[PDB]
């Protein structure tokens, strides 16, 4: 039902929970890190433009 | 399972001999229906709305 | 210590156009109040348009009316286009009826006391059909900002309706904003700053009531730092 | 890219322009002299650092 | 012809005019280009991607 | 419409099928948002039959996924139509012209 | 049709001359709107009190030197705009700086009136070198809507009139349940001791309302 306090809720968990990100030709290590979640609007994903 | 039938008893619900497979609209996407077809086998009587 | 501005001359070309004088302004204010101005009608700004229409014969904005050579949700976009200005009212519903080979133009709604059209040349559709039959419901009522129809059907509670199309809600009556700050001479008084502001509307709010409330929303926000 | 096209623009001096020459007790003051219209963002300008 | 164009329309020939930030109010250093590019919406659109 | 444009709009949108071309030319009769009927001209008239090229315009309908693909009449009640004329825009087509 | 108006003016502050005050919820475009509109009040047009010009005893130019001063009298000047004077109910205030010795010369050494407060007497003002070496002047701060440099005088030092040293405005996005975008304000300012932050931002934004007061329906 996407209530309005599960929202809320999803900052809870997100937290001090960090998410890993990947892309394509994963050459070295860094092709993989990980990131603290920020909740966004809209279906895109956010990167910091200095990674 | 022992406790869903125990869960059958107390809330008295016919058990379904039934599962629901229903077309439903895929989750994200939304939007008018502006057509309906009905195909159905030679043979099975065409229902209400066919 | 310091002067405080009044407006003057408020020079109106077209309906749809105006020039607005704000004439005892001290040096930076010309530019600090212009902007902060401009920043307020574009976005921020009460009006009226069109949020939903009952069409007769259709059930859908993905339709076709025998008799009209456009398409209605094309129908649809004509009627976001409407400039009405309602009075004493929140929301009020319009009724539309024209049978002919005519254009039915924004003139040929039917006119309500309190409602007001701009623009009565405005085209609505076309018809092609000599006795070709069209008559709609449409619901116009104030709003702020620009309202989708995409998140109206949220609250919902029984919209079922099938044949209510609703229409997207760009409601404000800000077109277009320009402040050009030049200097001001009044009589002593070494340097002082005109500023003027351009702006063009949709016809439905005119100029000197549009500052008043551009600058009244700016005087609300500010009480949460008059004090903290 | 982006962001060096910024330093490189900051960090950058033209021959004769607003605020050529005056001396600014720190850099503070050298944000207020640019926001404010008064020096301009690349002239020789000789201020009291730490 | 391009430049000729955009006098006998009362612009510069440049193609570049003076842009101001609509959030501070304040003018932009420098002249940036402003015209009309046709651009396209290419169908990886993204609430297919997600 | 492209205001920057390489000329070949036209050929592309007319020789591709999305569009809706005049078979022979004359006046239109009827202009709904559903078909267009055009009285053809005696020279291009054939003798039997006599007739009118009446045109049924696609509506709404669905594409090889997901997308549409429907037909707008681009011309006015009693207008005259030559030969290759573009009776109904398609899908990205403006008065008979690529517009993607 | 009524205004969003902002909650929780939660007010982190660092120090007696500086601070940053965030509040949010702000409709789309406020944060800018008011954000904006406030750092230029505060920044060019603040009502303050510092140097503007003084009278030197030894030597009647700026490109000169002192005999028993190690600075230069260009760089002196540099350390009265940065002197934080509050005048009370003086419009025009001349003080007196007797002072000799193997010392540096601060701003507890400036004669104390009665109407003026000095807020860093701690402040250096320039240093005095062998022997006793003798310096004393007369300086006399002026009242100012702003920053108002030298090279605009016409009928001499840069007046810092505006207390802010140094104003930003940071906008970040504020989530209110169901409102997809706010705008969350974070203000940061620093000032120079005579007036403190808090009390600037009240006193920043009145001035702006009233302008606004042949406006406000
Ligand atoms: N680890 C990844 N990092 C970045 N991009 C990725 C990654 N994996 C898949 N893609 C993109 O997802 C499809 C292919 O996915 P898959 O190979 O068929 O596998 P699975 O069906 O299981 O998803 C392509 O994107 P596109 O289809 O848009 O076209 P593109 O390759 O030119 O970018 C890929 O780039």
């Amino acid at each position: 039902r996407e209530e309005a306090v599960v929202w809320d809720i999803l900052d809870e968990v997100i937290r001090e929970h960090p998410v890993l990100l990947n892309r394509a030709p994963t050459l070295h290590r860094l092709g993989i890190q990980a990131f603290e979640p920020v909740l966004i609007e809209g279906k895109a994903i956010q990167l910091h433009p200095l990674v | 399972t022992p406790e869903e039938k125990l869960l059958r008893a107390i809330f008295g619900e016919k058990a379904s001999d039934v599962k629901d497979s229903s077309l439903r609209v895929p989750n994200g996407v939304s939007g008018t229906v502006i057509d309906v077809q009905v195909f159905t086998r030679d043979g099975v009587e065409k229902d209400k709305r066919a | 210590e310091f002067l405080k501005p009044r407006l003057v001359d408020i020079e109106q070309v077209s309906s749809t156009h105006a020039k607005v004088t704000l004439e005892p302004l001290e040096r930076g204010f010309g530019h600090t109040l212009g902007n902060a101005l401009r920043r307020i009608l574009l976005s921020s700004m009460p009006g009226c348009a069109v949020t939903e229409v009952e069409i007769d014969g259709v059930l859908h904005e993905y339709s076709t009316k025998e008799g009209v050579q456009e398409d209605i949700l094309e129908i649809l976009l004509n009627l976001k286009g409407l400039a009405v200005r309602v009075q004493g009212k929140d929301e009020v519903i319009l009724t539309l009826n024209k049978s002919g080979i005519g254009p039915v133009t924004a003139a040929d709604i039917t006119h309500d006391g309190d409602v007001e059209i701009v623009k009565p040349q405005h085209v609505i559709c076309h018809l092609t059909d000599e006795n070709a039959s069209i008559s709609m419901r449409i619901k116009v009522q104030r709003g702020r900002g620009y309202v989708p129809a995409s998140t109206r059907i949220h609250s919902e509670e029984d919209e079922r309706p099938i044949g209510r199309l609703l229409v997207d809600a760009c409601y404000s009556p800000v077109e277009r904003i320009a402040y050009n700050v030049e200097a001001a001479r009044v009589e002593q008084r070494t340097d002082l700053d005109k500023l003027v502001i351009e702006m063009e509307t949709n016809g439905t709010i005119d100029p000197e009531e549009a500052i008043r409330r551009a600058a009244t929303i700016l005087a609300e926000q500010l009480e949460a730092f008059v004090d903290l | 890219q982006d962001v060096v096209l910024g330093l490189y623009y900051m960090t950058r001096d033209c021959v004769n322009a607003k605020g050529e020459g005056m001396v600014l007790t720190g850099p503070k003051e050298a944000e207020r002299l640019y926001r404010s219209g008064l020096a301009s963002l690349h002239a020789r300008v000789k201020v009291r650092i730490t | 012809e391009i430049k000729e164009l955009l006098k006998l329309g009362d612009l510069p020939t440049s193609g570049q005019i003076r842009l101001y930030d609509g959030r501070t109010g304040e003018q932009f250093e420098r002249p940036v280009t402003v015209g009309y590019m046709y651009m396209l919406k290419l169908n990886h659109l993204v609430d297919d991607k997600m | 419409k492209p205001l920057v444009g390489t000329g070949m709009e036209r050929a592309v949108a007319v020789d591709s099928g999305v569009t809706a071309v005049a078979k022979r030319g004359g006046v239109v009769q009827y202009v709904d948002a559903s078909r267009i009927v055009i009285k053809v001209n005696e020279d291009e008239m054939y003798p039997g039959e006599a007739g009118i090229d009446i045109y049924n315009l696609t509506k709404y309908t669905r594409s090889n996924q997901n997308t549409c693909i429907n037909q707008m009449p681009c011309v006015s009640l009693g207008e005259p139509v030559e030969r290759g004329d573009v009776l109904a825009d398609g899908p990205s087509t403006d008065l008979g012209e690529l517009a993607l």
